[PDB]
């Protein structure tokens, strides 16, 4: 995906 | 009408927009200072609060009943393809028809169309956001009605790239439904007449707005000096 800042706050 | 699991729902998303959206706007003060005195003088300022606003659509999102039975890879896609849109929506709540502008608290955070045109945007973008913004006001929204639209919103099927349709659809038609009976139960007339149809044409509208939005974007982000001034998270999201 390399979505990782989106992927951390939806964590 | 308005069933137990319906009342739980609204109930959810009553206060995850309450811990999501603070109306004193005191974190405003940690942006990039606004400048108005310079085309492109407002562009770190807003870029920062809308930075910001992604972070609190989000952790909206991430509370809304259902959302977080969707992979990981669905909540990504409808997180990037319905954030402005829900910030558009949100932002409503701030806008003002007294002057037509967003008015955060203070006359350093109160936004109007020059302000917007100073963050590289043209009326391309800012008549249709206005009229946008106008519409919905005069719809009078309970808060419960605000907050199931932006639910909806943001769980939306048709978005590209979703994955497992079928669940965002069978999510969002828990939240329609719980919207239309809201009204049937909780909004008098004559302020009901036709809400919900009202309500979906503004996510209509919305769609238009993205997609205005997308290639003010594509323009403005050609520019590696001015894509410079955004935020990591801005990049990420709006690509
Ligand atoms: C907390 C609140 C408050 O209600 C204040 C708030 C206001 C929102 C506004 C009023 C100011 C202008 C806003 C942010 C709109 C514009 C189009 C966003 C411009 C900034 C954006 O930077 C990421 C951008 C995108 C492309 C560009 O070429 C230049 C700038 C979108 C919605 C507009 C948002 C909400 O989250």
């Amino acid at each position: 995906k390399n979505h990782p800042m989106l992927m951390n706050l939806l964590k | 009408k308005l069933s137990e699991e319906q009342q739980h729902i609204i109930a959810i998303l009553l206060d995850a927009h309450h811990k999501t959206y603070d109306p004193t706007y005191a974190d405003f003060r940690d942006f990039r200072p606004p400048v108005r005195m310079s085309p492109l003088s407002m562009l770190p300022h807003l870029a920062d609060l809308v930075s910001y606003s992604i972070q609190k659509v989000i952790g909206f999102a991430k509370m809304i009943p259902g959302f977080r039975d969707l992979t990981s890879d669905d909540q990504i896609v409808l997180l990037k393809s319905s954030a402005i849109e829900v910030i558009m929506l949100r932002s409503n709540q701030s806008f003002t028809m007294d002057d037509m502008s967003w008015d955060c608290g203070s006359q350093d955070y109160k936004y109007d169309v020059t302000d917007v045109s100073k963050a590289g945007h043209t009326l391309e973008l800012i008549e249709p956001l206005i009229k946008f913004q106008v519409g919905l006001k005069k719809l009078n929204l309970h808060e419960e009605e605000h907050v199931l639209l932006m639910a909806i919103c943001i769980v939306s099927p048709d978005r590209p790239g979703v994955q497992d349709a079928k669940l965002v659809e069978a999510i969002q038609d828990r939240l329609s439904n719980t919207l239309q009976t809201y009204i049937r139960c909780r909004h008098p007339p004559p302020g009901s007449h036709q809400l919900y149809a009202k309500m979906i044409q503004k996510l209509a509208d919305l769609r238009s707005l993205n997609e205005e939005h997308s290639k003010q974007y594509r323009s403005l982000s050609f520019q590696p000096e001015n894509s410079m001034k955004l935020t990591p998270l801005v990049l990420e999201v709006f690509g």
